[PDB]
């Protein structure tokens, strides 16, 4: 939930650096929702890397 | 002061050139009047303004 | 307040540290911070709401 700001274009971070980056002149829409009830696991859900 | 007519033309041209040069030191609202200084401080999306 | 001076500053570790919920630079960019020279640096520490 913190990395949504990196998901915003023209930013800097670990994701914006070597996981997912966007153009400075990006056009389109960004859409997000909480996926706790569908992804969270008591173990820790380490499937997402 | 016999050749004031020619001296006026020379002075006007020199002074217009000097004012044009001096206009390079104005901020015009930017953080600095130096292009290199602006580029060496801000990242590609913020330096553009 | 503390006048930090006569030292080499590595802001890369500070930027990479993920403990910070807020990290905003208002006159420079954190990536470009390591390439700049400063006359003196101030550090103000406090706990707010």
């Amino acid at each position: 939930g913190d990395e949504v700001r990196q998901i915003a274009p023209g930013q800097t971070g670990k994701i914006a650096d070597y996981n997912y980056k966007l153009p400075d002149d990006f056009t389109g829409c960004v859409i997000a929702w909480n996926s706790n009830n569908l992804d969270s696991k008591v173990g820790g859900n380490y499937n997402y890397l | 002061s016999a050749l004031g007519k020619l001296q006026d033309v020379v002075n006007q041209n020199a002074q217009a050139l000097n004012t044009l040069v001096k206009q390079l030191s104005s901020n015009f609202g930017a953080i600095s009047s130096v292009l290199n200084d602006i580029l060496s401080r801000l990242d590609p999306p913020e330096a553009e303004v | 307040r503390k006048r930090i001076s006569n030292c080499v500053a590595d802001y890369s570790v500070l930027y990479n540290s993920a403990s910070f919920s807020t990290f905003k630079c208002y006159g420079v960019s954190p990536t470009k911070l390591n390439d700049l020279c400063f006359t003196n640096v101030y550090a103000d520490s406090f706990v707010i709401r």
